[PDB]
């Protein structure tokens, strides 16, 4: 899927991806420390899955 | 550290800092641009004369005509007159990091390209019908020269690209230049970004303009990072003069140009109309009712 879409949903970094899923349905998948991390920060957006 | 000499019969061409020593890292890249039957006298007077001194590959001075690079010359060497009929002479002077030395000078004398530059646009595919109308059968080729705002860097982005007439380009091919227009550094022959600020785009075509397009647009202000005002479409692409929603993907993501873009009870489109006719025709009927009711007492 990311292949096909190649760039049409990727990312460079992680605070613009993070902008993008407050911006958009996106899933933004990212290592899990960061993640608890900035769900921690912020209240907004929470991981999912294990 | 261009010394640009355009329309002089005569001037002089140096080294920097010619009577002293040049300076270390540059790398300059210098014309002798003619008009058509204007011929073009290239000459070295030496300041040092004798056999040259460091014969190598850095602190090479490259010449250029047209691109077949016509020799590299270092050391203490005089390269002798060479006559010019391509009337474009392209001079490169590079310089090394550790190697310095009494420099050179010289004495010029004279004896499908088209403009396009600003903030933004679009070079028109296979345009070559109004600006240098050349008939299909020969093979064509044209170079296409961009120029941005100042103090700025360009991207480009290819929004419609085929070669059919090939798959291989022997014949046919599209490539990008960067710098300025020399055979010094392809940047390419997917979008691309300029390091500088001037742009070069040549196409090769072969038997025909058969080929499918080449559309593709160039973008300004693509270099700095941001300060503020312009938007943040991406990482360093903050580019707005005019730009903010221009109708136009002007941006390698969707941002600049997107996502900028009573009569509720009766928005049907023709549902509104007929279903409104056939009330008032009820409420009308309505008011008859009434009449006929006000009517017994």
């Amino acid at each position: 899927f990311m292949s096909s879409r190649r760039q049409s949903v990727l990312v460079k970094s992680n605070e613009e991806g993070i902008q993008r899923v407050l911006t958009s349905d996106y899933a933004f998948l990212m290592e899990s420390t960061t993640i608890e991390f900035v769900t921690q920060r912020n209240c907004n957006l929470t991981q999912i899955g294990g | 550290c261009g010394i640009w000499v355009r329309t002089s019969n005569g001037g002089h061409f140096a080294s920097p800092n010619y009577p002293d020593s040049y300076p270390p890292n540059k790398e300059c890249i210098y014309i002798l641009e003619a008009a058509p039957r204007q011929r073009i006298e290239l000459t070295f007077d030496e300041r040092y004369y004798i056999e040259p001194s460091f014969e190598c590959r850095f602190d090479h001075l490259e010449v250029r005509d047209g691109s077949p690079l016509i020799d590299r010359y270092c050391g203490m060497k005089s390269p002798a007159l060479i006559r010019s009929t391509g009337r474009f002479m392209w001079i490169k002077f590079s310089s090394d990091e550790e190697l310095e030395g009494l420099g050179f000078r010289a004495k010029y004398s004279f004896i499908c390209q088209f403009e396009l530059s600003g903030a933004d646009g679009i070079v028109r595919s296979s345009q070559v019908e109004q600006e240098e109308k050349t008939k299909p059968g020969q093979a064509v080729d044209c170079i296409w020269t961009i120029k941005a705002t100042p103090k700025a860097k360009i991207y480009l982005r290819f929004l419609d690209y085929q070669m059919e007439h090939s798959n291989e380009c022997k014949r046919n091919f599209v490539a990008v230049y960067d710098g300025s227009s020399a055979i010094e550094n392809l940047k390419a022959k997917n979008d691309v970004m300029l390091k500088t600020g001037v742009g070069v785009i040549r196409m090769w075509a072969d038997e025909g303009s058969r080929l499918s397009r080449f559309r593709m647009l160039f973008t300004s202000f693509v270099e700095p990072p941001c300060t503020s005002s312009t938007f943040f479409c991406h990482s360093n692409m903050c580019i707005n003069n005019s730009l903010v929603c221009n109708g136009v993907q002007n941006c390698a993501y969707p941002w600049d140009e997107n996502h900028c873009k009573l009569f509720e009870q009766i928005t049907k489109t023709h549902g509104t109309i007929i279903g409104v006719t056939s009330g008032i025709v009820l409420v009308l009927l309505i008011i008859s009712i009434l009449v006929q009711v006000k009517q017994p007492r």
